[PDB]
């Protein structure tokens, strides 16, 4: 049982960097490939002392993946794993999906297919992206179709970064974030979105920290996909396996875009004093005030849920929290859902790394939810594409690139048709 | 008189391994396969559940199965796991990820060619054998389908033998998988019609039984596989060891059973006391007879007094007296004469055995066929109601050639189970 | 022979201690329940080497509990035999009737039918609790009359405690000391009347000591249960049963208020100068300073008795002894009544425990008559309620319960009614 | 039994500086959490008050509240500052000048989500809680202000259970805030029905008692606040240890309240003696009785000789003779009859704890409701009487806009409390 990961783009490449440290970490590889088993879901062993993972970076521009090159990890990744290019996309969606995009979309493809032929229980991939960049929203949509062509029916699993409402940086966002609908929504077996600035919050007020830059959000980020995987890396009292989860959450072939959650995350002082237990860490993942994407699920009504626990864990404490949960009138359910909980239980210890914002903890829990509040999500920013559109701004850049005026029509009528059935359904 | 063992599903195995170590240490094996043992009556029906190799060793008549391998190798690594032949050990790769429909038609069916084979082998290397033992859950969908499709084809080449299953239903309020019913409601359909007898187990009473009356403030699933492990090395202890007055198999089905339908039992077992509240317990059959008959013990999430007990058997193992049992049956019978049936006089089976569980003086088994199935199934059908009518979660199952005609045949099929035991009632 | 004990309340715990120890004492088995016949009646037998009491212990009371379950005498009690609740009733009548006597009274009522279950000649159950609490008053109140429906033509006897005319130290007491009554009078064949001033010039006088103690109320309390029921364990030249002993102490259903006291009660050292003659103790028994009952039997007209002997008596001094008050005047027979004694001798010498305040006595001499005195200890306290209820204060706290405002006539018109029914007697 | 611990204002703090630093010396907690103790019966209602976690650790059910930021560093820097945890502090951070307007009006809804949050935290910790208890000073707004409206709200949600406040009212004597009349005005109207039982504290006595009694030199914080934490410490003794009599505070009011609005209590406490003339006492129960109902130490201004005891409650500590005191109560209760209201016999409540306070043979407290209650507020009625009228200062408190109708609605419910306190007595 294997893994293959994409990165893509600036956003991917950094996102990957911390969670490839974190896995080295995990797994007690120093950072020259050599180990002084079940690794063999990320990592591949080469005669004697020599671990490579099965990752891919990608990038238009050469900075990003120089800075890797250099870095103090340079030893552990093939220099045929990193690709480059000369002229980033601009923070086009058109140059990347048409000019420079053919430029490169065929070299990586072969790179993957070799990774493909290492493997013999291939599970899926997991692809780390923004919908914010040129790069990484049409060059990635372009690598996703040609994917989900070559290999059908292997699962694929996409980490997104939603564009802020009010805290973005850059000018033209909304029309890229609109035109990258389409091929997640019907190229992609689940999504996963996250607001930068609900992190902020989350880094501001749980782990009081005065100045959170990047590295810390990429590392909480690392921490929620490492307790995904480590359902496959390790074994437990209870297994939850890939598609055993895509089987419990979505519900309808349209509706694959849960919202994650992390507990318990603690300031180093703040936790000698709290005494973390499994009912009020399962109450923790429910506050709107650690909801990783800024939406109110009181404005929802859930759907299916599920948890995901590591440490020291039995079931029976674990049936109480959920039987207590169930009693909130606050927390609501669709009622065609009786019972709307899927559950895992591991035993290893998430891992704490040094220089690190968290704290080192016995247990720890993730939630993916999957409800109707994350529609508004969207309409709140198809209007900023829609009033920006009235005046045709900015159109010329991508209209001189083969795309044509047509195009942002078929977007917002699918954008339209999606949220109908969300509506719908809910 | 020769039975053999099969296992399915993550369930079923933790089931079977716990099973396997305690009637180990009932027969005096060791872990690595010898004999080291005392009473004589130990070698007189030791092979009703082993086979003999080369240098005087023991290995049970035990198959594994499982679609994925990180239970068996749990299995293989932990305690007495040396005793089985590895040959035994069915596992495949993909997983089933609990969809019945993908155990039932797409994985399963590839492998279930090697199971058939082995057990074929183990029917072949047998004396005169009477029955098969199946482990699994209800509620996951590995067990139920794979389960679900080896019954069927192990009841079309045999017509003759006896065939046990020990399930366990889901239950609302222990509730785990968004997905649950249809898994249930769709194993029981013909589940119904495959077998010859079923014995029903909650986790719900289970966890109920260990935090109460053994006083437990940390059931761990070790706990509950040993109590279900207890009432199945009870069972069949006829078989294995002389007494006064002798019950096999055969015997309960034909007593148990008025008609070929009502074939649903719940067991219980007595005593249960815990290791500090038994130096201030009495010793004597009435204690266990009014603790087994007791409608606070029982191993199924339903409470028989809303109905009548149809019939009964108990299984008493000790040197005890027979006018005492009988005594004790015609007094529950009198006492509780409301909720016996009528039209069949002296509703009770009775077994004496003679040797005890080891270091015990006695102990009493219970099996009962009662009115109030019903009740633990109708509350699953309400759950399937929730689902199929908006359809929810079933193009899953649509994707691997079912349809929607076949869940209308499976609520039709409960509908007429439940009328069944109504009528009766 | 064999009869079951219920101990309620946290007065019940009290004397549930000093009987269950003082009945170790008498049988020489040690806590643990081993002995170094006729002793089945309070035990139950295990086995070989094993017997446990065939007593419980109720409340709503937590603190005064879980003492039972640290010092010397935990290994008595079963764990099932042993219940304890999560609020007391703040005093109140009719929480035990109302609120919290549901919530246990099958609980425990599951156990009295288990413990049913082991006799095959029951006489009879003991009830220990006290009329001045809300606990030892509704919560006990609400006992009996379950009691009484399912069991019927067995004996029932009760131990309660009265509340003092003069010193008391609960603000509320009669309220709960009125509403009793009504059950009392119609539900129990006999009851047993203990007052708390009594027990003081009993001690402070005729004990010879200076502070009697809970210890001392208590062990009186216990050495009168101990005389009652020894007829039943034992042997003399004459036998006591109770079947014989209610026949000839009730003369009319209505009339079942004993009057108790205990003989001799002396320090050790006064032991050394007088002869413990029977004519002596026979003589000295009836006379008003001992008495148990704030009452004056100068006041009152006899009707028929119950003495009671125990050791080394012969009956040839009491055809004398009783005719020697027979020939005094100044006790009163009624004019229908030839003879008004009932007699009893026991073989068994009193058994006097470690830590006491009597001296060993070959001949212990305790009271069971009834007179028609009592009538004004009741008449003082009728008077006492009737002055509190005129004003309704307090009277919100039980109204915020439910019961009616009518339930304090009818008892009081029995009330009434019995002290006519007194008069008419008298 | 369980009960959790609210602290409002500036003068609350410092009041429960001192009730967190006594309480943890009478458990043997030490200031880092672990305990030290000898006697396990400590250990037996530990949780009353402290929540256990892992570590070996235990820590207050404190939440701490305020709205200038200048007193939390006072209370985090001294001895057993730590025990606090960080989450529990709540604190505004714009100053009120200690009025009422800005007390519930503008600055109380903001603050109340947060506490109310973590009241409601402490609500499901527990398993079966009774109480609450609130300590602040009546004399201010931001005391008074977010008292009253924490009361109401608590109070609509949680009816069923007690509720404690342990007050402080200014006295004309030792008089400090110009606006005293106004704090005590509009507060009132709320704890004339929202708060089941409240403990009044005169802010004379404090000074009187200290003086005389104590023979202190130089009342410090420290000595004013002693004497208040030690009354708090006293009324929860039952709850902690066991006695020969037991007296909780569901046990207090249904047996020591009259009639629903006489709720307005009064303590004092005993022994207090200065350090030289310790060594000439002796050791006997009557020795405090007579110096407890004496009408010199009672810890308000206010002599009660001016009218009758209603329902009084007396809490003694330590090895006691219960007939003692029995004996000795009847010697009091017959010698000054004139206090003993006739249609009320036996006025006296009692409560005897075994562990006695640390250092000392015996100790003990007095709690006693009265016909007195009727003078602690005519003289502070006629305190505002004087300044309503004159319309001094009345816009500033304009500036938020209540209306003149419930200053009435107010002092006609005095006026009905001060007509219920005057006819009943
Ligand atoms: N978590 C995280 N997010 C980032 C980081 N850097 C940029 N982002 C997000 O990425 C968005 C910028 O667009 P990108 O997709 O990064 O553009 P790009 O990766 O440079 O690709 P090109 O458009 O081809 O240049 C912004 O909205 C940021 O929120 C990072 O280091 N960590
Ligand atoms: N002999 C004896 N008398 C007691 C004892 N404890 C209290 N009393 C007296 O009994 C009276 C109240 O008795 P109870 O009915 O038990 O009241 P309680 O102990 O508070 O129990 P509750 O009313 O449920 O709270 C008090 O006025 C005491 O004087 C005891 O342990 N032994
Ligand atoms: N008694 C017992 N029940 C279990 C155990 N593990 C799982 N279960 C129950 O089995 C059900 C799920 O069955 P599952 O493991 O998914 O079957 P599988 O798909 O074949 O592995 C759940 O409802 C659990 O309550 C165990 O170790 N002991
Ligand atoms: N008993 C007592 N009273 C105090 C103490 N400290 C301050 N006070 C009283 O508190 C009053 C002023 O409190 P205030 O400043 O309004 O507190 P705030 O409401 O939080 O602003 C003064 O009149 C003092 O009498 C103390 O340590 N003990
Ligand atoms: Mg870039
Ligand atoms: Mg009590």
């Amino acid at each position: 049982r294997e893994c293959i990961s994409i990165h893509v783009g600036q956003a991917g490449v950094q996102i990957g960097n911390a969670c490839w440290e974190l896995y080295c970490l995990e797994h007690g590889i120093q950072p020259d490939g050599q180990m002084p088993d079940s690794f063999n879901t990320f990592f591949s062993e080469t005669g004697a002392g020599k671990h490579v993972p099965r990752a891919v970076f990608v990038d238009l521009e050469p900075t990003v993946v120089d800075e890797v090159r250099t870095g103090t990890y340079r030893q552990l990744f093939h220099p045929e794993q990193l690709i480059t290019g000369k002229e980033d996309a601009a923070n086009n969606y058109a140059r990347g999906h048409y000019t420079i995009g053919k430029e490169i979309v065929d070299l990586v493809l072969d790179r993957i297919r070799k990774l493909a032929d290492q493997c013999t229980g291939l599970q899926g991939f997991l692809i780390f992206h923004s919908f914010g960049g040129g790069t990484g929203s049409g060059f990635t949509s372009l690598l996703m179709e040609r994917l989900s062509v070559d290999y059908g029916k292997k699962s694929k699993l996409e980490f997104a970064i939603y564009p802020a409402p009010q805290v973005s940086t850059a000018v033209v966002e909304p029309y890229n974030s609109i035109l990258t609908t389409h091929t997640t929504l019907e190229h992609s077996d689940c999504a996963f979105m996250v607001d930068n600035e609900a992190i902020y919050d989350i880094c501001r007020r749980n782990l009081d920290i005065e100045r959170p830059t990047y590295t810390n959000l990429n590392r909480l980020i690392g921490q929620i996909v490492s307790s995904i995987t480590a359902s496959l890396r390790f074994d437990g009292a209870l297994n939850v396996d890939l598609t055993e989860f895509q089987t419990n959450l979505v519900p309808y072939p349209r509706i694959h875009f849960p919202l994650v959650t992390y507990a318990p995350v603690i300031s180093a002082e703040k936790a000698y004093h709290e005494q973390l237990s499994v009912a009020e860490i399962t109450n923790a993942c429910f506050e709107p005030a650690n909801q990783m994407v800024k939406c109110d699920p009181r404005h929802g009504k859930y759907m299916a849920c599920c948890m995901l626990y590591r440490g020291d864990v039995v079931p029976k404490d674990v049936n109480a929290a959920i039987a207590t949960i169930k009693t909130k009138r606050t927390i609501q359910f669709v009622d065609w859902c009786p019972t709307g909980f899927k559950v895992g239980i591991n035993y290893q210890p998430p891992t704490v790394v040094p220089g690190g914002d968290l704290a080192k903890v016995q247990r720890a829990v993730c939630m993916l939810s999957n409800t109707t509040a994350i529609a508004e999500a969207w309409a709140r920013l198809d209007h900023k594409f829609d009033l920006m559109y009235a005046k045709r701004a900015f159109v010329h850049w991508y209209v001189g690139e083969g795309m044509e005026e047509g195009e942002f029509s078929e977007a917002r009528e699918d954008l339209a048709a999606l949220e109908k059935d969300y509506e719908e359904v809910g | 008189r020769e039975i053999v063992h099969i296992q399915a599903g993550q369930c079923g195995n933790q089931i079977g391994a716990k099973f396997w170590e305690i009637i180990s240490d009932e027969h005096g094996i060791d872990a690595t396969g010898a004999y080291h043992g005392d009473s004589d009556l130990q070698l007189e029906r030791i092979n009703v559940y082993y086979n003999e190799a080369s240098g005087g060793k023991y290995v049970p008549r035990a198959v594994l199965v499982d679609l994925e391998p990180g239970t068996m190798d749990s299995v293989r690594s932990g305690p007495f796991g040396q005793i089985f032949r590895p040959d035994n050990f069915v596992f495949g790769q993909s997983g089933a990820g609990n969809n019945w429909a993908k155990g039932h038609y797409t994985e399963g069916a590839e492998l279930v060619d090697s199971v058939l084979d082995v057990v074929r082998k183990e029917a072949e290397s047998c004396d005169c054998l009477q029955g098969f033992q199946l482990t699994h859950s209800l509620g996951g969908g590995t067990g139920s389908g794979m389960g679900t499709l080896l019954i069927s084809k192990i009841r079309e080449e045999y017509p003759d033998r006896i065939m046990n299953t020990y399930s366990v239903v889901p239950s609302p309020k222990v509730s785990d998988t968004v997905v649950e019913p249809y898994n249930a409601t769709l194993s029981v359909h013909q589940l119904v019609e495959n077998t010859d007898e079923t014995y029903c187990i909650d986790n719900e009473a289970l966890y109920d039984i260990c935090f109460r009356t053994l006083k437990l403030t940390t059931p761990t699933y070790g706990d509950l596989n040993h109590l279900v492990s207890l009432t199945m090395s009870g069972v069949t202890t006829c078989l294995r060891f002389p007494g006064q007055l002798n019950a096999d198999l055969r015997k309960l089905a034909v007593n148990m059973v008025p008609f070929p339908r009502l074939h649903f039992f719940m067991p219980g077992f007595a005593p249960l006391t815990s290791r500090g509240s038994q130096q201030y317990r009495a010793l004597t059959v009435p204690e266990l007879t009014q603790q087994m008959f007791d409608a606070k013990n029982m191993m199924a999430a339903c409470d028989p007094r809303h109905g009548r007990y149809l019939t009964v058997a108990a299984i008493f193992r000790g040197r005890m007296s027979m006018k005492e049992v009988d005594e004790q049956m015609l007094n529950i019978q009198n006492k509780n004469s409301s909720y016996f049936v009528e039209w069949i006089p002296n509703n009770v089976k009775t077994a004496v055995c003679d040797i005890p569980p080891r270091g015990l003086k006695m102990s009493a088994t219970f099996i009962g066929n009662s009115t109030a199935i019903q009740e633990l199934f109708k509350r699953i059908s309400e759950q399937f109601t929730a689902m199929f009518r908006r359809k929810a979660f079933l193009h899953w199952y649509t994707g691997e050639g079912m349809d929607e005609m076949e869940f209308t045949e499976a609520e039709s099929n409960m509908n007429d189970l439940v009328s069944e035991y109504q009528q009766y009632q």
